[PDB]
Formats: C-alpha cells, structure tokens, sequence
C-alpha cells in the first residue's frame, strides 16, 4: 500500500433557514428497480455511496433511463430541489479564454480524468442532505437508502468543488513547471508546451507521477482527437485559430425565429470574419416575443445578408499571440451607426476581428461613437492580452483635438495614429464663441396650445426680416426647433441666432450629427451649409428685445 | 489583540458580490507579488469555493512614489457592513480642522493590519487576483485582520488609535488631529516650517508604538462660496446685456431682490447683437444695486448631516474645472475653481479624476465625509479609465451627467 494523501474537503452548507429537500420517491416498474440495484451495488462498492438506515429524514427522487443502443439503464437523481436550496458558490468557471490570447504550444497531451473526479470527496456534514430511495420490489420490504460520498452529478456544488479541487492539486506542478499549460474541459485534462517532443513526454510523465500522489490515475483519452481541437465551437489548430463552419442557411421564407439564429451565426463570426452587418437583421426584431412570425426582409436586409455571404463565402483564421510583437487595433465606420475593428500584431494576420454597434439614442455623432467604440476595444484587449493596443483611427489628430479641446465633456483616447481610410470622422459643424460682427441677427420663437396642439414659429432680425409660420400638431419643444431652422434657412453664410428655448440649446450644444427626430436632422443640415453659425440663449418672458417682439407674434 | 471584536452585516443582507473588472498584466503581477508577502506575513489567506462573495481589487501608486500598492474597492462592502459607534454614540466631526493655516494627512493604513477580524465577518472580504485571458482561476483570498479601506477598520481601531496619540496630543493642545479611513488629517496654525517640524515629531512618535514617511499639506484657510461677479465695462454691446441678464436671472434664484428691468429696457428693440448699447441710469444703478446683492453670502445655507452632500464638476477649458458642494439646489456649501492640473495638460480624464480627488479631500476635512460626484462625462469613458490615475484609499460615489449644463456659462 503507497500511502495517498486525501483531497481537502469543502465544507458545505444549506442556504439558511432552509431544510435539506424532502421530495417523494416515484414509483417504479420491476425492471427499473432490478436496474437500479445492480448499479448502486456496484457505485455502493466503488465507495460512491453507502447505505443509510431509517433515520436520515430526507430523500431526492430517482429514475431509471437508457440510450436506444445503448444496452443498458441509466441511473439519474434529481437534485433539483436540493440544489434550490444549496448555498451559492464561486462558480471559477464562468468565463473561457479567447483563442486569440492564447499561445502557440507545439506539442498538447490530453488525459481523462473522469476517474479522478470521484476522489473528491463531499463534505461528511453535508451528505445526509443527498439521501435517495430505491423503491422495492412490490413496495413489500423497505426501499433501499443510499447517501452520497463523492459529489454527485448534477448537484450545485460538484462543478465549482471539482474544478477548485484539480487546481489546488495542480498548483505546485504549473508553479514548478512554468514552461507548460494546463486546461480543463469537461473530463479532459488538456496539458500544452512549447517543448521537444520528448522532454514534452516527460512532463506529462512528472505530472502523472504528481497526480498519482493523491491516487490519482489518469490515462489518455479514448480516441485521441487529431487537430482540430473542437473547443467551446471553437477550431484550435497548431498555427492557427477560427470558428467552427459558419454556413447561413438559403431561405425563401424567414420567420422570428430564424432571424435569430442568423444573428447569432453572425455575431459569433464577427469575432474573426472582417466586417459583418447585423443592424439591418436585427432591426426585424426591435420589438417581438412570437418567433414564428414571419418578418419579410427590407432590401436593406437582403443586402446585408447577401454582403455577409461574400464574406463568409471562404474561411478566415486568427493568429496566435506573440507577446514579443505590438498589439494594434484598427477601427473603420460602416454606416447607420456600425463599426468593424481588427486586432493584429503583423500587417494582414489579425488575432481577431470585431464590431461595434451605436448605442440607442435621439442625438450622436460619430466622435462619441468612435470614442465609444475605443473604449470597448481597449476592455477587450485588457481581458484578452493584460494590455491595451496602438490605436489606428479613421480620423485627423487636428479634428480629435478639436473636439476634445471644445468639447464639454471629458474625453480621452489612448495612444492612438491616423490612419486614412475612408469614410474619415470629421466635424460637420463648428458654433462660434462670439457673436459675428456684420452678420444678421434673427430672434427666433415658437409656441404650441397645449389642447388644441396648433402652434407658430418665427422670427425678426435687425434687418426687419420677419417671419411667422403657422403649425399644426405641434408641441412648444417643436416650435423652438422649427424657429431655429427658419432662422437658417432664410439667413446667408453667417447669422446670429437668439432663442429662448433652453431645450434647443442643449440638443444642439451636445453637437449631434445624426438624429432620430426629422427636425433636428435637418437643423444639422443647414448648419453644415453655413460658414459660421452663433447661438445665443436669453431667458423668456424678460422683456428683451427682439426675443419680446417675436414672442408675441408666436404666442396666438 | 487577541480578542476580536465581533462584527455583523446590516439585516436581512448578504455579503458583497461585485464583477473583478480586468487588470493589465502588469497590475496583475504586482498584486500577485503584494499578496503573496500578504499572506506569508498572515494578514490574508486562500479560501475555496464556499466562499461566494467578492469585492473588487486594483493596483495603483500613490502621489510621488514608484512602488505598486493595492487598493480594494470596498465600497459595497462599506454600505452592507453595519452602522458602527463602537466606542461612543460617534465622535464629532472637528470644526476646528479646515480652520487651520495648515493641515498634512497622513497615510495610517498600515496600523490596521495588527489587529485580527472577527472570524465569522472575514469571508465578506473575499477578493480575486484576475486571470489574463481567464486562462487560469483568479486567486482567491480574505482579511484576516482588519483591510484597509473598510468602513469598520477605523472605528474598530479607534479605542486604540486614540491611545497612541494621546501623549501627543497632550502636549500640543492646540493641534487638531482627526481620522477618516486609513488618513490622519493633523492641523495647526503655527510656521509652515514649525508646522512640518510638529508633524515630522508626530511621525516618530507613531513609530515607537509600533509610518509611511509620506505625507499631504492643505490650507484650508482659503476654502469658501466663491462670489458671484459681474463684468465692469464702459461699453456694452447687445450680446453682453444679454449674457448680464441670463446671470442675473440665474443669481436671483439663488439671491433675492436681484432685479433686471431696467437692463432689460436697454434691448428695446431688435437690435445687432454686435451693437453697443449706452448704459443709462436706471440700469447703472439697478447693475449696482445687483452687485451689492451678490457681496452678502446666501441666505439660510446650513450642513445637514442627515443628507448627503453633492458635487458638480464643470470642464472649462485649458486645465480648468469649477466645482459646487451642495445638499439643496441653490445652498451652496462651497464652491472652487482648479487650473493647470499637475501632470496632465493633455488628458482630460487624468485631469477630472485628479479634481474629484481634491474635492473628496476638502469634503473629508469640512464635513468628514465624501461626496456623491455629478461628473462632466459619459459613463464608459470615465469606468474605463478612473483607476489609472486613483491614487486615495477612499472612493466617492459618482453618477454621470450626459446634457450639458446651461450653468457652466455662470461659473466661467
Ligand atoms: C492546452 C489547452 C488545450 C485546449 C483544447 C481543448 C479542446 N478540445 C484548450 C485550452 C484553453 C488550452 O489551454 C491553453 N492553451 C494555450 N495554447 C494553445 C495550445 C493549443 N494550440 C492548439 C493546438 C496545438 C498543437 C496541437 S498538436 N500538433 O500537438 O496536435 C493541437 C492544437 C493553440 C495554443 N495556452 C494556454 C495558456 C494558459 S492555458 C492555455
Ligand atoms: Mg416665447
């Protein structure tokens, strides 16, 4: 006998308050029952679980299932009621690497450890809670009680305990052996270096002789997996990286539910196939919970999913890391608020690829959105490689510092070079700071009655230019807007323009490019045809003039 | 200290479990190398996977030195722990502090990690040390004394704290010493060199029962209600008549009898805003009778302790920020202005995050407590950046302002 150290318990606790489950076994037909014994007498030898007399109050229902070839009955408990009340854990496992943060390992082994997992051992408190009942033969002798001593598949706390439990067993070998990489996934064991094949073998060697410290045996997989590793619907090759086969579908007939799936599809392929679309797809779902419904695509949608054919047409790959070399992300615009992004280290050899799309809004322009943008990247590239990338952006050192010297808000981008790629980011307009000397000055108003929502809006100048315009449906917030672009429509290249209306004042200072209201789209029309524009705000209801004289003529 | 003093959460609330955001390798690296010594000293240890809670860590480096330190964002942590008068009904925050010529805060952090937590309170300080690229599990650890940055740190180490200063302060009546988190904020009123001297002796002392060598000096002497001002000119066009009674009419919610006929009556008419308009008597006069208004303070503005205390921040160009304290709208407590931000001519956000520093550092000393930020920013950009340029054990609260204010044009 080589003495074997033992696996550190976790200790478990139930949520408090709350009782272990107490669910009713079900009955069950003869032969599940006959089923049921032989495999719990041989898990009950294998030290799985053990007999409990009478007095262990509680019970979680179990049943008896099989596979069609399969020749054989499954045993299955279920742990859902014990689970709802099992106190939460560290669930270590939520998030999986990016291929495109790994590193090139030549040389990968994979072992099976699904044997080792029934060595952890569940904490000794905690089993009473885990009782199950075989119910006997015509129900005429007492069911045959078992409780678990390993963690039980589909209970809480098995995956975060398991895995925990590897990683401290594993820790001083990855420590002591820096030049190797280690994964695991499901029951497999994945074990990667950058070694000669043969001092490769010998770690695995010196990591078996390591396990083998807690009785642990760990043999190779069944049917060792030739490249490419199928990973989290990834493909994992030697060189190389991509997503598993992206094929969109051929449809005549595309309901709410389809669109989804091709969403998806997309989404997930945009991680390495440059410059997919989802905005004219996703815009068939803004608002749906039936997905049989059977959405025709605009022809804006057609193109756009014929335009991801094309580049989905033939498979692209990703590089591995090398931390020797930079790290540059590369941001182009799209179009209706959409941005593609690629992350590479060498020129045409992309680690990744990405996307990013404008946030729902009334006003924005494609500084903030650029902006917006940066800042995902950077978080991704922090999550992925522990460091942020060089920046190659789609607009002039001289418009961003422009913007970020006048604008009113903070704003910074990182370390970041020009790079000129149409469509450039650019400014459309540029207020003035003073009021223009020569320049006509138009007082503009507006108003609306509440009830009857009739409203007018207008303006005089100092020239004794005037206008009123009458308006029907309206709303004062609208009639301000409205006197605005009067304004510029009747004035030359350069005006002064004085309104009241705080409202106005803050949409058009927050400097949109883009609006979802009419209005305002054609407000920043006009103001990309003038050669300077400057607005100025009074207080309403004041007395001052030129605001006095067109409040009047606006307010019935 | 052997005898732990026994801690709860508030009722019916379970421990902090906030998202580690992601760090740079070389902020990872650090931590591994700070917490390591952390543990084989036993101020922290791993725990398992029974442990579901967590609090969110960064490395940074404080004002003027190259050596990486942690700081736990405690903040969710502080409002789920349990109010605390673990000696009294609570000390009286010392009104006598921002009246010194003189303050220097001193960093005490490091006396808190003599003193063991409670074993039952110590996994709600459960932490991790992110992986890059998940490709490992985070390291996993809790206090087993009391962390820097927790709302219970200071109280529970007050009955010990006030001990080992009062020889001190025994001998040096008129210094006003007072804590907030892991900072000693000592006054006084004496030469700047006397003053340095006074506090230099402050540190030995501290080193006998049992530092940091760094320090901070502050002059509350200057911190007030900045005036409302109006512009003195001998021509006036109608552009600056019209910016006079945007303020004006601004001002007289804050003041009253502030009053704008007679400016007003100079625009009769619709006139080029570039024109210039002759002052007559009436408006002279009702421009002076303004100006007298806004030299008396505001009127009924007191501190409430029961509110919280709220901060604005306005960008104004070329390294300048004004900033309000305030509990009701228009009662302002204090007002500021900053320029040429050190270290930052060319990043706005380094800048904004040093500003709210400073502000949080003039709140501490007055009130003794932070406030809640309303930053000139949008939400991404700031959370994306803030802990690059953080160099306080505390942290405020914030919320982000997205349209811009029409009273940034007052506070030019
Ligand atoms: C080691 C490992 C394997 C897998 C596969 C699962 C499946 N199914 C997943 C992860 C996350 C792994 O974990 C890490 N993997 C790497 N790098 C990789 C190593 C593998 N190659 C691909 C490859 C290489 C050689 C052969 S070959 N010719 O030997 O058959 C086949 C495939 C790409 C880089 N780096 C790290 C760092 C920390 S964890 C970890
Ligand atoms: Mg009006």
């Amino acid at each position: 006998m080589v003495p074997i150290s033992p696996i550190e318990t976790v200790p478990v606790k139930l949520k408090p308050g709350m009782d272990g489950p107490k669910v009713k076994q079900w009955p069950l037909t003869e032969e599940k029952i006959k089923a049921l014994v032989e495999i719990c007498t041989e898990m009950e030898k294998e030290g799985k679980i053990s007999k409990i007399g009478p007095e262990n109050p509680y019970n979680t229902p179990v049943f008896a299932i099989k596979k069609k070839d399969s020749t054989k009955w499954r045993k299955l408990v279920d742990f859902r009621e014990l689970n709802k009340r099992t106190q939460d854990f560290w669930e270590v496992q939520l998030g999986i690497p990016h291929p495109a943060g790994l590193k090139k390992n030549k040389s990968v082994t994979v072992l099976d450890v699904g044997d080792a997992y029934f060595s952890v051992p569940l904490d000794e408190d905690f089993r009473k809670y885990t009782a199950f009942t075989i119910p006997s033969i015509n129900n005429e002798t007492p069911g045959i009680r078992y409780q678990y001593n390993v963690l039980p598949q589909g209970w809480k706390g098995s995956p975060a305990i398991f895995q925990s439990s590897m990683t401290k067993i594993l820790e001083p070998f990855a420590a002591q052996n820096p030049d190797i990489v280690i994964c695991q996934y499901m029951d497999d064991l994945y074990v990667g270096s950058d070694l000669e094949i043969g001092q490769h073998r010998t770690k695995i060697e010196e990591l078996r002789q390591h396990l083998l410290r807690w009785g642990l045996t760990t043999p190779d997989k069944k049917h060792q997996k030739e490249p490419p590793f199928l990973w989290m619907g990834y493909e994992l090759h030697p060189d190389k990286w991509t997503v598993q086969p992206i094929v969109l579908p051929e449809k005549d007939s595309w309901t709410v539910n389809d669109i989804q799936k091709l969403v998806g599809k997309l989404n997930w392929a945009s991680q390495i196939y440059p410059g997919i679309k989802v905005r004219q797809l996703s815009k068939l779902l803004r608002g749906t919970k039936a997905l049989t419904e059977v959405i025709p695509l605009t022809e804006e949608a057609e193109l756009e999913l014929a335009e991801n054919r094309e580049i989905l047409k033939e498979p692209v790959h990703g590089v591995y890391y090398d931390p020797s070399k930079d790290l540059i992300a590369e941001i182009q615009k799209q179009g209706q608020g959409q941005w593609t992004y690629q992350i590479y280290q060498e020129p045409f050899k992309n680690l990744k690829t990405g996307k990013y799309a404008r946030m729902r809004g009334a006003h924005t322009n494609d500084v903030k959105q650029l902006t917006e943008a940066v800042q995902k990247i950077t978080t991704e590239s922090i999550v992925i490689w522990g460091k942020t990338p060089k920046f190659k952006l789609p607009i002039q050192k001289e418009t961003w510092e422009t913007w970020w010297t006048e604008y009113w808000q903070a704003t910074w981008i990182p370390e970041w070079e020009f790079v000129n790629t149409p469509p450039l980011v650019k400014l459309w307009y540029q207020l003035e700071k003073e009021p223009i000397v020569g320049a006509e000055t138009f007082y503009v108003d507006g108003a609306a009655n509440r009830e009857t929502k009739l409203g007018k809006a207008g303006y005089v100048t100092n020239k004794g230019r005037q206008k009123v315009v009458p308006l029907t449906n309206t709303t004062n917030q609208k009639t301000e807007l409205q006197a605005i672009y009067l304004a510029l429509q009747d004035s030359g290249l350069e005006v002064n323009i004085v309104t009241d209306s705080q409202y106005a004042l803050g949409i058009i200072q927050a400097q949109p490019d883009k609006s979802e209201s009419e209005l305002v789209n054609q407000i920043i029309e006009q103001l990309i045809k003038k050669e300077k524009v400057y607005l100025a705000w009074v207080p309403a209801h004041k007395g001052i003039g030129g605001n006095e004289q067109v409040d009047k003529l606006v307010s019935a | 200290p052997i005898e732990t003093v026994p801690v709860k959460l508030k009722p019916g609330m379970d421990g902090p479990k906030v998202k580690q955001w992601p760090l740079t390798e070389e902020k990872i690296k650090a931590l591994v190398e700070i917490c390591t010594e952390m543990e084989k000293e036993g101020k922290i240890s791993k725990i398992g996977p029974e442990n579901p809670y967590n609090t969110p860590v960064f490395a940074i480096k404080k004002k003027d030195s190259t050596k990486w330190r942690k700081l736990v964002d405690f903040r969710e942590l502080n409002k789920r722990t349990q109010d605390f008068w673990e000696v009294q009904l609570g000390i009286p925050h010392p009104a006598g502090l921002k009246k010194k010529k003189s303050v220097t805060v001193l960093d005490v952090g490091d006396a808190y990690f003599s003193v063991p937590l409670d074993e039952d309170f110590r996994k709600y300080t459960a932490f991790t040390i992110p992986s890059i690229n998940n490709e490992t599990p985070g390291i996993r650890y809790q206090y087993n004394v009391l962390p820097q940055g927790w709302k219970g740190s200071p109280a529970i180490f007050q009955s010990s704290m006030t001990k080992i200063l009062e020889p001190f302060k025994k001998q040096n009546p008129d210094i006003v010493i007072y804590q907030y988190m892991d900072d000693l904020y000592v006054g006084s009123d004496l030469e700047i060199g006397q003053h340095r001297t006074k506090i230099e002796e402050l540190r030995q002392h501290l080193l006998r029962w049992g530092f940091l060598w760094m320090g901070y000096e502050l002059h509350p002497d200057k911190w007030t209600v900045q005036p409302i001002v109006l512009p003195e000119k001998d021509s006036w066009t109608v552009n600056d008549i019209q910016k006079l009674v945007g303020k004006l009419n601004w001002a007289s919610q804050i003041y009253p009898g502030i009053k704008v006929r007679q400016l007003s009556k100079l625009l009769r008419g619709t006139k080029a805003l570039t024109e210039v308009i002759p002052l007559t008597e009436e408006a002279e006069l009702e421009l002076a009778e303004n100006r007298e208004i806004l030299k008396e303070p505001v009127h009924g503005v007191y501190y409430d302790p029961s509110k919280d205390l709220i901060a604005e921040i306005q960008k104004q160009g070329q390294g300048q920020w004004t900033y309000q304290i305030y509990q009701e709208p228009f009662k302002n407590l204090k007002t500021g202005k900053y320029a040429r931000m050190r270290g930052a001519h060319t990043n706005d956000v380094k800048q904004l995050t040093e500003a709210v520093q400073k502000i949080t550092t003039e709140s501490i000393v007055i009130w003794g407590k932070t406030p809640k930020f309303k930053l000139p920013i949008q939400k991404e950009t700031w959370e994306t950046w803030w802990t690059e340029y953080w160099q306080a054990t505390w942290i405020p609260e914030w919320e982000f302002v997205n349209t811009p204010p029409l009273v940034k044009l007052w506070y030019q």
